[PDB]
């Protein structure tokens, strides 16, 4: 009974860790071709009604097919991952704690950084008695034992790694135990160790990758609710194509000099609009019609935005869009002004920015 | 440029002592032995340090070798220091 | 310095090894204060010399501002420094160095509610998501799954893993409700 | 056969000037600062259309308001009420726009959506215009390096 | 290409010898014996 619905649980987790990859392309395969049926979608006329329009009559019905098989291909997708990769997780998880404990006494001799959240979350598995569950070095409690046990206190090491000295002090001498098998319920209910898959479904949520996973299932999920947030899925291509990535690395290779770039964009957009402000206001009127002024320059924060909105994305700087400073007193003033905008912002920033895409590229 | 620069800067940290000049090659035949003549024999921190230490050392108790270094060090001639040649160099025959 | 200067200039004494392991102790307490440099000494021969690092000295050779300076030079001498200034420029870096940490020496008068937060909400979700499995009254599904059914066991097989990604979601936002708290 | 086609029409013949790609050893080192990186070229589009997409889902569902292109007011001519109309007004016109599609679209001022649209054309020009043709362009430029 | 240009000149002038093409490796076994044999023994200023 029990042996033959283990031997049925293992085949399909066997599966989809053998499929997991597939159903991974399969999702994103599905993806595109939500996405250009929604190609096809229109709107009618009052709340508005969105509606698809189509000649065949026929993708309708195709639209929700691909979105329930997309659902199902996510849940697929989250059953395959935890199949086949939180076991490296773990291993890897459990190698680092037992390699701290052993080398560096990280609950011995110091204690963890108090904002290290692994670091914190590690203390629940060193007590379980199903420690290297996945590593292979079963011996790491005997070992941290001989190296801390006569300085630390024997006791106090073998409390802190739920080792327990009575138990086998009476095994080896003269114990008796009475078998019980293992087809009873509350057996492997009190058999299964309730700290150590805390502990591991603490690590699992930690997990990124799971959680982005976790991502994907809630928008396929939200989907269906609107079917617009099937678009949220088309991002999944920079995970789905390897030749994407070396793209993407050229821009996320100085991805902080392109913030820093931008932040210092924004100073000296904002030491212009404070000079603007202060000196250059009668030329920030942006209305045609002259009974109504719109002067973009009478606020701090209206010329602030209006200079990086719009002088930014201006081919010539804020001078295309403030008007003609001909016939007055500040000309030359304001000409220096236009000219150094489009000098510093205009060409120099933006080939910042254009330079260190190449330099990552290089 | 800059960043030519930095590597340039890495690369021959990397192959060639501060002090001597030599090449990680030679040193590299004892295993660590770039690696272990850089940090503990011509350490230019130590280079440094001794500095430190003979400027602050009294000069009437100066040793032999700190009153020649001294005297050199008050001329100005870097004679003193090894170019081109090291300990394990000079008693290659001995050591190895 | 004694035994260290021996050790070197005898490097294959097994009498004078046993003496080592007599000494590690001595050693291993004055290996960061034991000053090690070579120089072409006045016989013509690269020799071997030892003084004493304080460690005052130490610490203000490792502040990171002094770690800058030495960036700075190392990278100054590498790109626009010949060879024949290359033991003057040193010399030059050294002495300021040690003026800055001498200076320094004598100016010298002898994020965790939110980690707190997110484990918190991690044993808490993960306590629910356990209570439902250890309610040891899972006999009224030990009923229907009597005889083996294939549906109803993949049912079941999909079921666990759907509380689980209800039980990371609830976690997630149990995370932010307790990051706006926070903030505010 | 388009020498021959260029007997029916002698502006058939304009075809044979793709040769100079052949004829000439000089232009194919111009040539191959293209074709050197052209997969990655062609994928860098790619996601400039994938992109844009996202954009014109984003306003079709938020900014329809906005896409009106008819001076006469008595004729509306929205660009956006069909998700095809919109995304090809998009790739047609906000991407060849200096500014992006700010550019092109009605101003924001005096909306309640107004932030919201200041940031999407910002974004669209920060990430269209100026980073996906830098990545262009620093493809030429590795090619010939 | 200018800058690398600049830069081989600099690094071949600083590696090699002009005359005899030996590196500075050989010549430095001796200290400065390399800027010693470009300076006094194989100068291209001596030779014109
Ligand atoms: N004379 C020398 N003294 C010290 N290091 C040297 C010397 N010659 C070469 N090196 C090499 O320089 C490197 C040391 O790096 P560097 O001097 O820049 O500082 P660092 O120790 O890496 O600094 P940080 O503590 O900030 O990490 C090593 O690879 C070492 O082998
Ligand atoms: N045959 C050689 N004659 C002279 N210098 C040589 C020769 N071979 C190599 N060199 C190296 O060339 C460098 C001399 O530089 P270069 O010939 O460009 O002129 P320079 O003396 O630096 O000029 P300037 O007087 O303008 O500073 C030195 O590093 C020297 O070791
Ligand atoms: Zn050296
Ligand atoms: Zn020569």
């Amino acid at each position: 009974f029990w042996k033959k619905i283990i031997a049925y649980q293992q085949k399909l987790l066997n599966y989809f860790a053998r499929n997991f990859y597939n159903m991974r392309m399969l999702a994103l395969f599905v993806a595109f071709a939500i996405n250009f049926i929604l190609l096809f979608y229109k709107v009618s006329t009052i709340a508005v009604h969105y509606v698809l329009e189509e000649s065949s009559g026929y993708m309708e019905p195709t639209l929700r097919i691909l979105a329930i098989l997309h659902t199902v291909i996510s849940f697929f997708c989250i059953i395959g991952y935890y199949c086949l990769k939180v076991p490296l997780v773990i291993f890897k998880r459990e190698k680092e704690v037992a390699r701290k404990l052993e080398f560096d006494g990280l609950y011995i001799t110091e204690q963890p950084s108090e904002d290290d959240i692994k670091g914190q979350w590690d203390r629940l598995v060193i007590n379980t008695q199903s420690f290297p569950n996945n590593y292979w070095d079963k011996f790491v409690k005997r070992k941290v034992m001989d190296k801390y046990g006569e300085f630390y206190g024997r006791d106090r090491i073998s409390e802190l790694l739920g080792m327990d000295k009575a138990a086998l002090d009476f095994s080896d001498a003269r114990e008796k135990k009475k078998p019980k098998k293992d087809s009873s319920l509350s057996a492997v209910l009190n058999s299964i160790d309730v700290k150590y898959q805390m502990w591991k479904l603490g690590v699992v949520f930690t997990d990124n990758s799971f959680l982005y996973l976790a991502w994907y299932m809630t928008m396929s999920v939200l989907g269906h609710y609107n079917n617009f947030f099937f678009a949220a899925h088309l991002l999944d291509i920079a995970m789905g194509f390897k030749t994407l990535r070396t793209i993407l690395s050229s821009v996320t290779h100085n991805g902080k000099q392109l913030v820093l770039t931008v932040g210092l964009l924004a100073v000296v957009v904002y030491l212009y609009t404070v000079v603007a402000f202060n000196f250059f206001r009668k030329f920030y009127n942006k209305s045609e019609d002259g009974d109504t002024p719109d002067m973009k320059c009478d606020d701090m924060l209206t010329c602030y935005m209006f200079h990086m909105y719009v002088g930014v994305r201006a081919g010539g700087g804020i001078g295309d869009e403030i008007e003609d400073p001909a016939g007055d007193e500040y000309e030359i003033y304001r000409i220096i002004f236009d000219i150094t905008f489009f000098f510093f912002v205009i060409v120099i920033l933006l080939a910042i920015i254009q330079g260190l895409i190449i330099d990552a590229f290089g | 440029e800059l960043r030519d620069q930095q590597e340039q800067v890495k690369e021959d940290m990397e192959t060639k002592c501060f002090i001597c000049g030599i090449g990680n090659d030679y040193f590299d035949t004892v295993p660590h032995g770039f690696e272990t003549h850089t940090l503990q024999e011509h350490n230019l921190a130590n280079y440094l340090f001794f500095l430190m230490y003979l400027i602050n050392k009294d000069e009437t108790e100066h040793t032999g070798q700190e009153s020649y270094v001294w005297k050199m060090y008050q001329e100005r001639c870097w004679e003193f220091f090894p170019a081109g040649d090291c300990f394990r160099k000079q008693y290659e025959d001995q050591l190895n | 310095v004694l035994l260290t200067n021996l050790s070197e200039h005898m490097p294959n004494d097994t009498r004078l090894q046993t003496f080592l392991e007599l000494a590690e102790s001595v050693l291993n307490y004055f290996q960061p204060f034991l000053g090690r440099i070579e120089i072409m000494g006045s016989a013509k021969r690269i020799e071997r010399v030892y003084f004493e690092i304080s460690e005052s000295s130490r610490t203000q050779w490792e502040k990171p501002q002094v770690k800058e300076s030495k960036r700075q030079f190392i990278f100054d001498v590498v790109n626009e420094g010949g060879e024949k200034e290359k033991m003057e420029l040193f010399v030059n870096f050294c002495e300021d160095t040690i003026f800055e940490m001498q200076l320094a020496a004598q100016i010298s008068e002898s994020s965790i509610l939110t980690v707190r937060s997110a484990l918190f909400a991690l044993r808490y979700n993960i306590l629910t998501l356990m209570r439902m499995l250890s309610l040891k009254s899972l006999k009224k599904q030990m009923k229907k799954v009597k005889k083996m059914t294939v549906k109803d066991m993949v049912t079941a097989f999909f079921s666990s893993y759907w509380s689980i990604f209800m039980t990371l979601l609830h976690f997630v936002a149990s995370v932010f409700r307790g990051f706006f708290r926070i903030i505010c």
